[PDB]
């Protein structure tokens, strides 16, 4: 039932599966002609640019991670330590 | 039916979105009209507000005004405006606080207060007849009475 | 009343009783029985 | 249990027992063509429209 | 009676007589409930209780404990005309006299209008009772 | 009837509107889908009030296609018949079955069954009108009707009504 942000007790590093969907949905969209908050070097493939946006932590999501009771916890991926 | 029992989301305990207890609201053919041309204004005031960065012609012309600010998708409501307007005898929300207030002195289902104001009868018998459900739950006297007080609150406009 | 013996042959439930009468017991009988089940009966079989 | 070995024998005793299944195992999710909670399936992604001012 | 209460109806005892039957009081005929709900319901139509004319309204019904239609028809007029003459000429003053001959002249009216006598008397009556109407409304 | 009642409906929304000013987009679309159109729960939607306190919640995104789905929790003026109601109309259509009476967004009909024996169908006239033995019931002509059914199919409502009892027809 949504535990607020001081009883976060959950990793605070972004896994490889995390990492996985949020270049894989966020490729989607930019694939899906969505907003790009980060210039352009001269890419032309969505995954690149996904990958661009995680290098400055310029998606915006945020990942609700569901606990076994059934709660779950609302962690940004901007907050998250990636690598 | 015509039973005071109607369908599931028309039950007399309703529930708001904060999650509190409501009765069934029901509106006659008076305030109704008020309320939607009252609502429009404000849409008028709201749509106007981000651009920034006899009784029939005001009726067809308001309604054109705000069909303006509409996309054009909802003009069954101004044939509704011209229904209700066509079969609207009241006016202004004071007199209808006064209809409220002598159709609230019977204690009366809310829907059966509004088929009382929304229906025009000068005996208590056209009541009776035309509301299955008041039959013997209110006297008779006291309807002819609510008809005398309604029949000097109408006026031609 | 004595319960018979039911035992399984060939798709059927022949009861046996031994009082000895054995007499086949046939789908509109135990139909029946099962028409007359209580709730607590069938519901503490697991039903 | 009954997509391993004995399908009908484990189907029949959960019609007969009025048995319900909770429909969160793999073998389930995968028969009934959806999502399964499962690596990257095992969490949800959201949006914060508060981040898109950002 | 028990062999008569419904044309189409008429001997229910031994179906389980768990339904009314009701009385119109411009026909005087016994209908049972499943009958008139329809006659009623499909439009104000005259019953077929042995060849009646006389249209059924809706509503408008009553329960009976049977006391004769001559006894309930000069009691349900009994009333009416005692309401539309109210205490006019009665509780006045005191008298005897004249009260006993105005009661007199009522239950004479009642008389007339049970009897009937030739279609004629009756209407002047009913025209006393628009005249009786009129001067309580006044 | 004209009731209020607090309805809430799924906004489904394009990757391609994920801007800032999206919470507009979001109420344009819940005007532009709800005012005018009708649903078999709720009766014609007529009109959606308190437009400044729209609640928007949580924006949830689902699976494939990426498109963002909203849970939206408002007020709105809606219409709903009833069975067996006396409303009042104006006659659009006409035919041998019955004149069509136009009662605010829906369209009752009245079966000529369902009406007294005094009135007649009349076609030498120009529209087709129906003549009783006092009252002429023409295309302009107002008519009480009471509503005897009402069917609540999907996005699509119809009744029918009648005219035969006491206290109803023409205006
Ligand atoms: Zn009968
Ligand atoms: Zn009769």
């Amino acid at each position: 039932k949504a535990i607020p942000k001081d009883q976060r007790a959950t990793t605070p590093y972004m896994t490889k599966y995390e990492r996985a969907r949020i270049l894989g949905t966020r490729a989607l969209q930019i694939s899906m002609n969505a907003p790009v908050f980060v210039d352009l070097e001269g890419e032309t493939d969505p995954l690149r640019i996904a990958m661009k946006e995680l290098a400055e932590k310029k998606i915006p999501l945020v990942i609700r991670r569901y606990l076994p009771d059934g709660s779950f916890e609302d962690w940004s991926v901007e907050e998250l330590i990636v690598d | 039916a015509a039973t005071l029992q109607l369908g599931q989301e028309f039950q007399l305990k309703q529930i708001n979105h904060q999650g509190e207890e409501e009765e069934l609201i029901a509106l006659n053919l008076s305030e109704a009209r008020l309320v939607i041309k009252e609502a429009l204004v404000e849409r008028r005031r709201a749509f106007k507000r981000s651009q920034k960065k006899t009784r029939e012609k005001e009726l067809e012309s308001i309604d054109v005004l705000l069909e303006q600010t509409t996309g054009g998708n909802n003009k069954d409501l101004k044939n509704t405006m011209q229904y209700l307007t066509n079969f609207s005898r009241f006016r202004d929300q004071e007199t209808v606080g006064a209809v409220i207030q002598l159709l609230k002195s019977t204690g009366l289902h809310p829907f059966e207060v509004a088929q009382l104001g929304s229906l025009a009868c000068d005996t208590a018998d056209e009541a009776k007849t035309l509301i299955p459900s008041l039959n013997n739950k209110i006297s008779d006297d006291e309807l002819e009475r609510i008809l005398k007080e309604l029949s000097n609150l109408e006026t031609l406009y | 009343n004595t319960q018979p013996t039911i035992r399984k042959d060939g798709l059927k439930l022949v009861g046996s009783w031994k009082k000895p009468e054995l007499r086949v017991l046939s789908t509109e009988e135990i139909l029946n029985i099962f028409k007359h089940i209580s709730v607590k009966d069938f519901t503490s079989l697991g039903f | 249990r009954c997509s391993f070995e004995e399908t009908v024998e484990i189907l029949f005793e959960a019609g007969a027992s009025a048995e319900l299944d909770d429909c969160r195992g793999v073998s389930e999710n995968v028969i009934l063509g959806q999502m399964a909670p499962i690596g990257t399936g095992a969490f949800d992604v959201m949006i914060d429209e508060e981040s898109l001012v950002k | 009676e028990n062999k008569d209460m419904c044309p189409i109806c008429k001997t229910d005892r031994y179906l389980s007589p768990d339904v009314k039957f009701l009385v119109n009081p411009e026909c005087y005929h016994r209908i049972c409930e499943s009958c008139v709900d329809r006659i009623f319901s499909l439009g104000p139509a005259q019953c077929p209780y042995k060849g009646c004319d006389k249209i059924l309204r809706k509503n408008k019904f009553k329960t009976q404990i049977f006391d004769d239609v001559e006894v309930e028809k000069e009691v349900d007029i009994r009333k009416r005309v005692f309401n539309v003459f109210n205490k006019t000429i009665d509780d006045f003053n005191g008298d005897l006299v004249e009260y006993n001959k105005y009661l007199e002249e009522v239950e004479d009216i009642i008389y007339k209008l049970d009897h009937g006598i030739d279609v004629a008397k009756t209407e002047e009556k009913l025209r006393t009772y628009e005249e009786l109407n009129k001067q309580l409304i006044m | 009837m004209f009731f209020i009642k607090d309805l809430s409906l799924n906004i489904t929304l394009h990757p391609s509107f994920f801007g800032p000013r999206m919470k507009q987009y979001l109420k344009t679309k819940l005007l532009e889908e709800v005012e005018g159109s009708c649903t078999g729960k709720f009766g014609y939607i007529l009109c959606v009030l308190d437009y400044d306190n729209i609640d928007i919640q949580r924006g949830r995104i689902l699976p494939t296609d990426g498109s963002a789905e909203f849970n939206v929790k408002y007020r709105a003026v809606v219409f709903k018949p009833f069975k067996g109601e006396v409303v009042d109309g104006t006659v659009v259509s006409c035919s041998q079955h019955g004149f069509e009476v136009q009662v605010g967004p829906m369209k009752v009909f009245v079966t000529k069954h369902l009406m007294p024996q005094d009135l007649t169908f009349n076609a030498g006239s120009n529209p087709p009108s129906y003549q009783s033995s006092e009252d002429v019931i023409t295309i302009k002509s107002r008519i009480r009707v009471k509503i005897e059914g009402c069917i609540s199919q999907v996005s699509s409502i119809h009744a029918i009504g009648s005219i035969k009892e006491d206290y109803l027809g023409a205006i």
